[PDB]
C-alpha cells in the first residue's frame, strides 16, 4: 500500500581507463523508470539510486564508498563499474552484509568465492573466451597451440585458465611467450619455433605493433592461424599510427583472415525482453537520452549489461520481498537476497541472464573473421549448453582450415623392379649353365683327359659359382618383397650364400695354383685338405660374425625432399639396410683377408704361367680365370661401400660383378675341356 | 588541546602477525611519554589512538572507516604492517588529506609516489638490499652471479629491481631462474652455466629445499657462495620434515642480507639516549612480550611525527577536519624535511623511502654472525675484516680460470732415446766403413755391396727420422714445426723406401734366379713411386699443425685450477686417406717380400752370399713395422709412451736388420 524507498549504491566510471558510466548512468536511470512504473514487479517498494563518480580509481572510489556506507539512507546493494573498484568493494562488502552487483567488471580474479563471498556480475569473465576457443580447436582438429600474451594480470589469468581448459580436452600448449611493450623477440621465437595455431592476448595498441612485426616476419598466410580478442574497433589495423613503420596495406595483408571472439552484449534475435523492449528500440531510446553521439559516449556496448543488472536486482528483490528493515548487521536478508540472485534466470535485452556457481554470467560468444578488410560473423557459441551455431560463411585458402602441424610422410626407397627382374633372370640362366657343366664333368670322370685334371676341384668350383649366382636373389630383394619381419633371415642368407660361394669357388682355384707352385719347387690328400682348411677358416670367421654381431634391419634417414605444387607436408625418404652394429670393422677384416688371398693367387698364377704339369692339366686356364675374378672383385669391392646410398646403382654393381665373375669362371674352365671331349670323342 | 594520531596496526593474538603489533607497543609508549615529559609539543599533547586491522582487508577498511567516523579528527595516519591493508589505506589517504608514516610495510610497491603520494616509511623497502649487495660485489670483485627467484610478486619485485640496480655497472647476470615448488631443476640449470656466486630470493620454506638442492649438486664448500635473505627465523635449519647434518654442511658459508635493527654507533640520538640505552630501556619495558625487529622503527616513527608537528606549528590545528588541504600539504612538507639521528641511525627520507642501513651476516658452524654492514646514505660498505671465514684461502672466484696448457714430451726420455739413436748411427757408420774398406775382397764382393750400402743409408735416414718425430713442438716455434713435420715425413719415407727396396730387390732376384744393374732400377722405381706420392701429398694439401683439446679431466690441487691438456698433432685435412694409402702400399710390399723370403730361404746362390740372413732381416722389418704402426695409431693421445714405443720399434728394427746383414761378414773377415 505504501511505497517505501529502497536505495541502490552505484559507482559509475565517468572517466578513466574505462569511462563506461557515460552511457551506464542513463541505462540504469531508464531501467528504474521501467521497474518503478510496472506495478507487478515491486508494488510495495520503490527503487532509487544514489550514485557517485568513481573515475575508475580505487583511491578516489574509497572516499565515495565511505560516503555511501556511513550516510543514510541505508543502501541494500552496491554496483561497481570498473574492475579495480569492483574488487575493492567486493572484498570490503562482507563486513556490512551487502551484495555487490557489477556490470562491467571482466577481470577473471573476481570469480574467487573465498575473497568475494557476495559478488555477482552481469559481464562474463574474460575466461569465457576459452571454452569457445577450445571448441573451435576441436572443430578443426588442432592440438598444437602456442600462446603469445602481453604482461598484464587479466591476460595472464586468462592463459593460466586456458592451460587447464586445454588439458581436459587433450591439447598441448607447446610454446608460450610474453612481452611488456615490444613484441619483436616473442614473434621471432614463434617464427623460429614453427607455431601454427597462435593465440594472442594483447591490447589494440600492442596489437598493431605485433601484427606489423608479424608482417615483417611473414607469420601470416596459409599455414599460420591467429586467434585474437574481438572488442577492438572495426578498423584498428587501418588506424594511423606513427609508432609503426609497416604501412596500411601491409597490415591489411597481415591481419586478414584471423579469427576473433567477443561476448554478445546484445541479443542478435528480434525477441522481446521482460521490459517489453527490443534491442533496436532500447538503443534508440538510449541514444535519445544520451547527450552526445553513441560513438563518443563511453561504455555504449555495455549499457544492456547495466539494464539487465537492474532488472536482475529487481527480480531478486521481488522474489525475496521485509526489505523495509535492512540493517548492516543482519546477515539473514543478505543470504536471502543472495539465494534470490544465485537462482536468477530471465530473458533481458542482452539475452538469457543466468549466473554460474561463482557469480559470473554465462552468455553467448560471437566468433568473427576478417574477410576483405572487414569483419564477417562466422558463428556463435553457447558454453552452457555447449552448442555451436555455424553459418558456413568462413573462408580458408585451400578451402579447408590450415593444419596444426606438418605431417612427415615417411616414404621408402625401393630398388627398381625391372632391374631386379632382369638381373634375376640372368642369374638363373647362369645357374642353369653351372648345372650343365657340373653334370658334364661328373659324367665323364672315367675318361683319361678329365682324369688328369683334378675333377673334384673343378666340381667344387662349379658348385661355388652356382652358389654365388644364387646369392643374387636375396641380395636384390628389399622391404618391397620381404616386409619387416622375415628380413633378418634374408640378410643371413645373403651373407652365408655369398661367403660360402666365394669360399668354394675361389678355394678350389687357389688350391690348384698353390699345389702346382709347390710342386714346381701331387697326391690328393693334401689337395683336399687345403680346400678344407680354407673353407673352414671362412666358416669360422662367418660364424664369429654371426654369434658376436648378428645382422638386422636398420633404417637410414635422409633430408626432407619436399614436393612442390602441393600441400605443406614434407616427404621424408628412408633407405632400408641391414648391417651389424660395427659392420665396417667386421667386413673390413674379411675384405682384407680375401684381398690378400686374391693378390697372392694372382702372383702365384703368374709365377706358374709357363710351367706344365700333367696331374693338373687345366691349370693355365685357371690362371686366366683368377685375374678376371680378382679384378672384378676389387673393382666391385669398395664401390659398393662408396655407393651405400643410391641402392639401385649399388645393387647393379654388386650383382653384375657376381654374374660376370661366375659366367667367366664357368666358361674359361669348362668350355675348352668340353670341346676337346666333343671333337675327339 | 589534544593532537590525535590514527594508528592502525594488528593487535589481536589470533592473527599471526600480532607479534608485530604488540611487540612495538612498548617502544611507542617509550617515545610518547618522553614527548610528554620534555614538553616538545606544548601546549599541545600527543594522543595516539590505536586501531586494529587484524591483517584482513575487509576488517582493516572497516576499522579505518570507524576511526574516521566515530573518532576525533586525527591529524596523521601512523602504522600499517601487512601490505594489503597499508596499500588500500595509503592509496585512499589523499581523500581525507591525511599523511601516513609506516614502520613495518616492506613492499616496494609503496615507492610509487604517483599512486601513494602521502605514504612515508621509516623502515627500508625490501629492494634496499640491492644497492647494498651491489657494493659487496664491488668489494670482492664478483662480476658473474646468477639469480634464483621464487615465483611470487614479493620476491619477483626484488629480482626485477636487481636488474635496474646492476645496470650501468660491470656486473653480468650469467643465469636467471625462477621457481615455485621444486628449486632443484633451477639449481642444475644454474650449475650448467658454471656459476659460483648465486643470489637467491625466496621465503623460509623454499630456503631449505634450495639449500638441499645446492647440496646435491655440490653447490657448496670452497668455490660456491650463496647470498640469500636474512629475515629468517633463528635456528630455521632445524625444521622437522633431506638429511640434517648434510643440511648443516651445505648451509655453511652462505651470506644473508637484512636490514639493521638498531644503529651500531654509540652516539647520542635526538632524544639524548644512545641506541644501547634505548635497547636496554625497551628490553626492560617489554618484560613479558617477546621482541620484534621493528621496535626501534616504531620509536623514531613517533619522533618522525613529533618533530614534524613542531615544524607544522612553525608554519602556522584543532581546526583540522579532513577537508583541510593546505594543512595536509604543510604537514607533508614538514615530514619530508625530516633529518635527524634516531635509534635506527640517521633518519632521512628520499622520495618517502628511509635511507638506512643494511646488515650482512654469515653462517658459522652453528649460527649466523655479523660480518659487515652497508650505509646507503654514504653508499659505503664496511666489512668486519676478520670474522668472515672462507673454506679456501681467498674468496671464491666467479668464473672458471681454465689455462689451456700444452702437453709436452718428456725431456729425459727424448734425450735417452736420442743418445741411443746416435749410438746406433755410429754403429751404422762403422758398418758402412767396414763394407767400403773390404770391397776389393771376394767374400764381400759376392753379396751385392751397393744394395748393402743402400741398406745402411736407409737405417741412417730412419735414425734421423727418429730424431725428428719427437720434437714435441714445444722446443721449436710454430712455422718451424710445420716445416719440420714435412721434413720428417720426407726423411722417414725415403729412409724406409731405400732400406727396404734393397732387401726386396735382393730376395726378388734370388727367387727369379732360382725359378729359372737391374736391382738399382728396382729400387729406383720404388723411390720414384714414393717421390710422386710425397710430391702429390705436398702440393695438393700440405700437412699443418692442429691442436686437440681433451676432456678437462685433471684438478692437481685443492684450488679451482682446471687445465685442458692441449696436445699437438701435425695432420692433413683428409690425412686418413693419405695415411691409409701409404700404409697399404708399403704393407702389401712387405707381405710380398716376406712370402718371397719364405719361398727362397732354402736356395743357395753364391752370387748372393747373404740371402738367408736377409730373410730374417725382412721378417724383422715386417713385424716391427706392423707393431709400430698399430701401437702408434692406437696411442695418439699419449705423446710420451707413443714416442717411446715408436722410437724403440724403429731403433730395434733398423739395428737388428743391419746387424743381421753385416755381422757374419765381419765375424768371418776378422778371423
Ligand atoms: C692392422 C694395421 C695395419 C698396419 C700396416 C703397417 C704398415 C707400415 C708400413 C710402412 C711404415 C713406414 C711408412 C712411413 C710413412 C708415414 C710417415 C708420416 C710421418 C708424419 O708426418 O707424422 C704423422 C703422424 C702424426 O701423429 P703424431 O702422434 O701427432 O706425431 C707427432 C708426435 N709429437 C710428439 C711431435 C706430438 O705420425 C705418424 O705417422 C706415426 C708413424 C709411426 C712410425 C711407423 C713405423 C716405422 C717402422 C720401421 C721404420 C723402417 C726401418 C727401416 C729398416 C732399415 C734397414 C737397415
Ligand atoms: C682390398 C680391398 C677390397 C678386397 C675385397 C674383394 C672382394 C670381396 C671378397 C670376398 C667377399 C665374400 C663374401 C661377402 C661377405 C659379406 C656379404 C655382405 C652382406 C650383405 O648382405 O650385403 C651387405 C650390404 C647391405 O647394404 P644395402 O642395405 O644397401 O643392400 C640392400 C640392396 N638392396 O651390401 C653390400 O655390402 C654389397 C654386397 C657385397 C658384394 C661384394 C662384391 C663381391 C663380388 C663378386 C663375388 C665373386 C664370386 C666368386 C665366384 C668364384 C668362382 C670361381
Ligand atoms: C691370409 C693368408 C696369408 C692365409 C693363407 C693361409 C694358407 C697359407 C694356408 C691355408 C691352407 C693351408 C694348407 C692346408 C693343407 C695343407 C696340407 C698339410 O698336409 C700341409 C699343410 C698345408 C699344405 C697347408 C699350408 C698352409 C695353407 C696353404
Ligand atoms: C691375414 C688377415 C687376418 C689380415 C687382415 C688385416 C686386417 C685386420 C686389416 C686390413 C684392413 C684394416 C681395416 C682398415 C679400415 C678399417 C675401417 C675403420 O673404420 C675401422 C678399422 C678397419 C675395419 C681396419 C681394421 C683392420 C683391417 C681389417
Ligand atoms: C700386391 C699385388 C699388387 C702384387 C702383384 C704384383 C704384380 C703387379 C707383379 C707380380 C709378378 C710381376 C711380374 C713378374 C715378371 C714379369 C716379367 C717381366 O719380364 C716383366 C714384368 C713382369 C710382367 C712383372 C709385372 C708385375 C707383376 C705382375
Ligand atoms: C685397385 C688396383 C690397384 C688393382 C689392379 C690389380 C692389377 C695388379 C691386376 C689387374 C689386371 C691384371 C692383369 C690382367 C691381365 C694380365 C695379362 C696376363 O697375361 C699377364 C698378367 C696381367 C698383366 C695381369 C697382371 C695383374 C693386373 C695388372
Ligand atoms: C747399438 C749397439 C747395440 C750396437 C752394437 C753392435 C755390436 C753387437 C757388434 C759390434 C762389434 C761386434 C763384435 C766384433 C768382434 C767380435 C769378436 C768375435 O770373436 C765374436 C763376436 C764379436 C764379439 C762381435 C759381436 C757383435 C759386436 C759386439
Ligand atoms: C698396391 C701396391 C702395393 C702395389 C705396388 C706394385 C709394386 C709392387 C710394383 C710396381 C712396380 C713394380 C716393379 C717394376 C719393375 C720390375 C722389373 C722386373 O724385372 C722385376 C719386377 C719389378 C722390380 C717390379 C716389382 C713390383 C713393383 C715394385
Ligand atoms: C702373405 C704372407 C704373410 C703369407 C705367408 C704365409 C706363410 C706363413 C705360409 C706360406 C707357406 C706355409 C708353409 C707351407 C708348408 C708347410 C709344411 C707343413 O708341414 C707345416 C706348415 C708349413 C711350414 C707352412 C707354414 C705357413 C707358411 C710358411
Ligand atoms: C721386442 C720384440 C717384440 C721383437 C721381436 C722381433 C721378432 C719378430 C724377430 C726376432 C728374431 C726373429 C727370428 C730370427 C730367426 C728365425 C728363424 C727362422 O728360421 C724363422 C724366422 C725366425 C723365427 C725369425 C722371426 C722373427 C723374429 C722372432
Ligand atoms: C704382417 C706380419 C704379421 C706378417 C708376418 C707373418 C709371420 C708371423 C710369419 C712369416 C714367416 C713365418 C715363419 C717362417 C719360418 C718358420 C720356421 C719354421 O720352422 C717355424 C715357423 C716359422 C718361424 C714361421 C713363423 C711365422 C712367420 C714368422
Ligand atoms: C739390440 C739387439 C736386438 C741386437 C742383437 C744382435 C744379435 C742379433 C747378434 C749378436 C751376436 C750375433 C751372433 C754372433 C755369432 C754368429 C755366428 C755366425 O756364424 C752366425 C751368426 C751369429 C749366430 C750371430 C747372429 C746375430 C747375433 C745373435
Ligand atoms: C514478482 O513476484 C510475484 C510473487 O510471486 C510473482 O507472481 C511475479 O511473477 C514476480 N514478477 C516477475 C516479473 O516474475
Ligand atoms: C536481522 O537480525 C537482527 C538480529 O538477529 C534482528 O533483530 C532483526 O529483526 C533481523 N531483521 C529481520 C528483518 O528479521
Ligand atoms: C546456488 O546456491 C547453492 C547453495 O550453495 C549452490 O549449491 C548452487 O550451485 C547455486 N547456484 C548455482 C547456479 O550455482
Ligand atoms: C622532498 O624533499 C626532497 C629533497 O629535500 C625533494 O627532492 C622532494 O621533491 C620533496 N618532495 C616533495 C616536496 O613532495
Ligand atoms: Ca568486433
Amino acid at each position: 500500500s505504501e511505497r517505501r524507498a529502497v536505495y541502490i549504491g552505484a559507482l559509475f566510471p565517468m572517466s578513466g581507463g574505462w569511462p563506461g558510466g557515460q552511457a551506464c548512468q542513463p541505462a540504469v536511470e531508464m531501467a528504474l523508470e521501467d521497474v518503478n512504473s510496472r506495478r507487478d514487479i515491486l508494488p510495495d517498494y520503490e527503487l532509487k539510486l544514489i550514485h557517485h563518480d568513481s573515475k575508475c580509481d580505487p583511491g578516489q572510489a574509497t572516499k565515495y564508498l565511505y560516503e555511501l556506507l556511513y550516510n543514510d539512507p541505508i543502501k541494500i546493494i552496491l554496483m561497481p563499474g570498473c574492475s579495480s573498484v569492483s574488487t575493492l568493494v567486493a572484498e570490503a562488502a562482507r563486513m556490512w552484509n551487502l551484495i555487490v552487483l557489477s556490470y562491467g567488471s571482466s577481470s577473471p580474479a573476481l570469480s574467487n568465492r573465498q575473497r568475494f563471498p557476495t559478488f555477482f556480475r552481469t559481464h562474463p569473465s574474460a575466461t569465457l573466451h576459452n571454452p569457445t576457443r577450445v571448441k573451435l580447436f576441436e572443430k578443426w582438429g588442432w592440438k598444437k597451440i602456442a600462446t603469445i600474451q602481453q604482461t598484464t594480470e587479466v591476460f595472464t589469468s586468462t592463459l593460466d585458465d586456458l592451460e587447464e581448459r586445454v588439458k581436459e580436452a587433450g591439447i598441448e600448449i607447446t610454446f608460450r611467450q610474453s612481452f611488456f611493450s615490444d613484441p619483436a623477440v616473442p614473434v621471432k621465437n614463434l617464427k623460429r619455433q614453427d607455431a601454427r595455431i597462435i593465440v594472442g592476448l594483447f591490447y589494440e595498441t600492442e596489437a598493431r605493433k605485433v601484427f606489423c612485426e608479424v608482417y615483417k616476419e611473414r607469420l601470416f598466410g596459409k599455414k599460420y592461424v591467429w586467434f585474437l580478442i574481438g572488442w577492438y574497433a572495426d578498423n584498428w589495423f587501418k588506424i594511423y599510427d606513427p609508432s609503426i613503420n609497416c604501412t596500411v596495406d601491409e597490415m591489411t595483408e597481415a591481419v586478414e583472415g584471423h579469427i576473433t571472439t567477443e561476448i554478445v552484449m546484445l541479443n542478435p534475435a528480434n525477441t522481446r525482453s521482460i521490459s517489453n523492449m527490443t534491442s533496436q528500440e532500447f538503443v534508440e531510446k538510449l541514444t535519445k537520452r544520451l547527450k552526445r553521439h553513441p560513438e563518443e559516449t563511453g561504455g555504449f556496448q555495455e549499457a544492456p549489461l547495466a539494464y539487465d543488472a537492474i532488472w536482475a536486482l529487481a527480480l531478486a528483490l521481488n522474489k525475496t520481498s521485509r526489505l523495509e528493515d535492512f540493517n548492516y548487521n543482519n546477515q539473514t536478508i543478505t543470504d536471502q537476497i543472495y539465494r534470490a540472485m544465485n537462482s536468477s534466470s530471465f530473458e533481458g535485452v542482452s539475452g538469457h541472464v543466468v549466473f554460474d556457481a561463482s557469480g559470473s554470467r554465462m552468455a553467448w560468444t560471437l566468433i568473427e573473421q576478417l574477410q576483405g578488410g572487414s569483419y564477417k560473423k562466422i558463428g556463435y557459441y553457447d558454453s552452457t549448453k555447449d552448442d555451436l551455431s555455424w553459418s558456413k560463411t568462413d573462408k580458408w585458402i585451400g578451402g579447408s582450415p590450415p593444419a596444426d602441424q606438418t605431417l612427415v610422410i615417411k616414404t621408402f626407397r625401393f630398388l627398381s623392379q625391372k632391374l631386379f627382374i632382369s638381373v634375376s633372370v640372368l642369374s638363373s640362366l647362369g645357374i642353369v649353365l653351372a648345372v650343365v657343366c657340373l653334370s658334364f664333368n661328373i659324367y665323364n670322370s672315367h675318361v683319361r683327359y678329365i682324369q688328369n685334371s683334378q675333377p673334384n676341384l673343378n666340381n667344387l668350383t662349379a658348385v661355388g659359382c652356382s652358389l654365388a649366382l644364387a646369392a643374387v636373389f636375396p641380395l636384390g630383394l628389399d622391404g618391397y618383397h620381404i616386409g619387416r619381419n622375415q628380413f633378418p633371415f634374408v640378410c643371413q642368407a645373403r651373407l652365408w650364400l655369398l661367403g660360402l660361394g666365394f669360399s668354394l669357388g675361389y678355394g678350389s682355384m687357389f688350391t690348384k695354383i698353390w699345389w702346382v707352385h709347390t710342386v714346381f719347387t701331387l697326391e690328393p690328400w693334401k689337395l683336399y685338405a687345403t680346400v678344407g682348411l680354407l673353407v673352414g677358416m671362412d666358416v669360422l670367421t662367418l660364424a664369429i660374425w654371426q654369434i658376436v654381431d648378428p645382422l638386422h634391419r636398420t633404417i637410414e634417414t635422409f633430408a626432407k625432399e619436399e614436393p612442390k605444387e602441393d600441400i605443406d607436408v614434407s616427404i621424408l625418404p628412408q633407405l632400408e639396410h641391414c648391417s651389424s652394429r660395427k659392420m665396417n670393422t667386421w667386413l673390413g677384416i674379411f675384405y682384407g683377408y680375401k684381398g690378400l688371398l686374391l693378390l697372392l693367387g694372382i702372383f702365384l698364377a703368374y709365377e706358374t704361367k709357363s710351367v706344365s704339369t700333367e696331374k693338373i692339366n687345366d691349370h693355365r686356364a685357371v690362371g686366366m680365370a683368377i685375374y678376371n675374378v680378382a679384378v672384378l672383385c676389387l673393382i666391385t669391392a669398395p664401390v659398393t661401400m662408396i655407393l651405400s646410398s643410391q641402392q639401385d646403382a649399388a645393387f647393379a654393381f654388386a650383382s653384375l660383378a657376381i654374374v660376370f665373375s661366375s659366367y667367366i669362371t664357368l666358361v674359361v674352365l669348362f668350355v675348352p675341356k668340353m670341346r676337346r671331349l666333343i671333337t675327339r670323342g | 588541546p589534544p593532537l590525535s594520531i590514527m594508528g592502525l596496526m594488528p593487535l589481536t593474538k589470533e592473527v599471526a602477525k600480532g607479534s608485530i603489533g604488540r611487540g612495538v607497543l612498548p617502544a611507542v609508549e617509550l617515545a610518547i611519554e618522553q614527548i610528554r615529559n620534555e614538553s616538545l609539543l606544548r601546549p599541545y599533547f600527543l594522543d595516539l589512538r590505536l586501531y586494529d586491522t587484524e591483517c584482513d582487508n575487509a576488517k582493516g577498511l572497516k576499522a579505518f572507516y570507524d576511526a574516521i567516523k566515530y573518532g576525533p579528527n586525527h591529524l596523521m595516519v601512523f602504522g600499517g604492517v601487512c601490505p594489503s591493508v597499508t596499500s588500500i589505506i595509503a592509496e585512499s589517504l589523499q581523500g581525507w588529506n591525511l599523511v601516513q608514516l609506516s614502520f613495518a610495510a616492506t613492499t616496494p610497491v609503496l615507492a610509487d609516489k604517483k599512486k601513494y603520494p602521502y605514504f612515508f616509511r621509516t623502515v627500508p623497502s625490501d629492494n634496499a638490499v640491492n644497492p647494498a649487495i651491489l657494493k659487496l660485489l664491488k668489494h670482492y670483485q664478483w662480476k658473474r652471479v646468477g639469480t634464483l627467484t621464487q615465483d611470487v610478486q614479493r620476491f619477483s619485485e626484488v629480482r626485477n629491481d636487481l636488474t635496474g640496480v646492476l645496470y650501468g655497472e660491470d656486473i653480468e647476470i650469467s643465469d636467471t631462474e625462477s621457481f615455485s615448488n621444486d628449486p632443484c631443476t633451477s639449481v642444475k640449470k644454474l650449475k650448467g652455466n658454471d656459476v659460483r656466486i648465486i643470489l637467491g630470493q625466496f621465503d623460509q620454506n623454499m630456503a631449505a629445499k634450495v639449500f638441499c638442492c645446492a647440496y646435491e649438486e655440490n653447490m657448496y664448500g670452497s668455490k660456491y657462495q650463496w647470498i640469500i635473505p636474512g629475515w629468517y627465523e633463528p635456528s630455521w635449519w632445524e625444521q622437522v620434515h633431506c638429511l640434517r647434518k648434510n643440511l648443516l654442511a651445505a648451509m655453511e658459508g652462505y651470506i644473508g642480507v637484512d636490514f639493521e635493527p638498531l644503529s651500531s654507533k654509540q652516539i647520542k640520538t635526538i632524544s639524548g639516549k644512545t641506541p644501547q640505552q634505548y635497547e636496554r630501556e625497551y628490553n626492560n619495558k617489554r618484560s613479558g612480550v617477546g621482541p620484534s625487529k621493528f621496535h626501534g622503527y616504531a620509536y623514531d616513527g613517533i619522533w618522525v611525527i613529533a618533530k614534524t608537528l613542531q615544524r607544522a606549528m612553525e608554519t602556522l590545528i584543532q581546526d583540522f577536519n579532513y577537508t583541510d588541504h593546505t594543512l595536509g600539504r604543510i604537514i607533508l612538507n614538514a615530514m619530508n624535511e625530516t633529518n635527524f639521528f634516531g635509534v635506527t641511525g640517521q633518519v632521512v627520507f628520499r622520495n618517502g623511502e628511509r635511507m638506512g642501513t643494511i646488515k650482512f651476516t654469515q653462517f658459522q658452524d652453528s649460527r649466523e654472525v655479523k660480518v659487515g654492514e652497508y650505509n646507503a646514505v654514504a653508499d659505503t660498505l664496511e666489512i668486519i675484516n676478520d670474522t668472515i671465514r672462507f673454506q679456501g684461502s681467498e674468496p671464491p672466484k666467479d668464473k672458471t680460470i681454465i689455462l689451456e696448457q700444452l702437453r709436452k714430451i718428456s725431456l729425459p726420455l727424448y734425450s735417452i732415446l736420442s743418445a741411443l739413436t746416435i749410438l746406433g748411427m755410429i754403429m751404422a757408420s762403422a758398418f758402412l766403413f767396414f763394407n767400403i774398406k773390404n770391397r776389393n775382397q771376394k767374400l764381400i764382393k759376392m753379396s751385392s755391396p751397393y744394395m748393402n750400402n743402400l741398406i745402411i743409408l736407409g737405417g741412417m735416414l730412419s735414425y734421423a727420422s727418429i730424431f725428428l718425430f719427437g720434437l714435441d713442438g714445444s722446443f721449436v716455434s710454430e712455422k718451424t714445426f710445420e716445416t719440420l713435420c714435412t721434413v720428417r715425413t720426407w726423411i722417414l719415407t725415403v729412409g724406409y723406401t731405400t732400406a727396404f727396396g734393397a732387401m726386396f730387390a735382393k730376395t726378388w732376384r734370388v727367387h727369379a734366379i732360382f725359378k729359372n744393374q737391374k736391382l738399382l732400377v728396382i729400387v729406383g722405381g720404388m723411390l720414384l713411386i714414393d717421390l710422386c706420392i710425397l710430391i702429390c701429398w705436398q702440393a695438393v694439401d700440405p700437412l699443418r699443425r692442429t691442436v686437440e683439446k681433451y676432456s678437462m679431466e685433471p684438478d692437481p690441487a685443492g684450488r679451482d685450477i682446471s687445465i685442458r691438456p692441449l696436445l699437438e698433432h701435425c695432420e692433413n685435412t683428409h690425412m686418413t686417406i693419405w695415411l691409409g694409402i701409404v700404409y697399404a702400399y708399403k704393407g702389401l710390399l712387405m707381405l710380398f717380400g716376406c712370402f718371397l723370403a719364405w719361398e727362397t730361404r732354402n736356395v743357395s746362390i753364391p752370387a748372393l752370399n747373404d740371402s738367408k740372413y736377409i730373410g730374417m732381416s725382412v721378417y724383422n722389418v715386417g713385424i716391427m713395422c706392423i707393431i709400430g704402426a698399430a701401437v702408434s695409431f692406437l696411442t695418439r693421445d699419449q705423446p710420451n709412451v707413443q714416442f717411446c714405443i715408436v722410437a724403440l720399434v724403429i731403433i730395434f728394427c733398423s739395428t737388428i736388420t743391419l746387424c743381421l746383414v753385416f755381422v757374419p761378414k765381419l765375424i768371418t773377415l776378422r778371423t
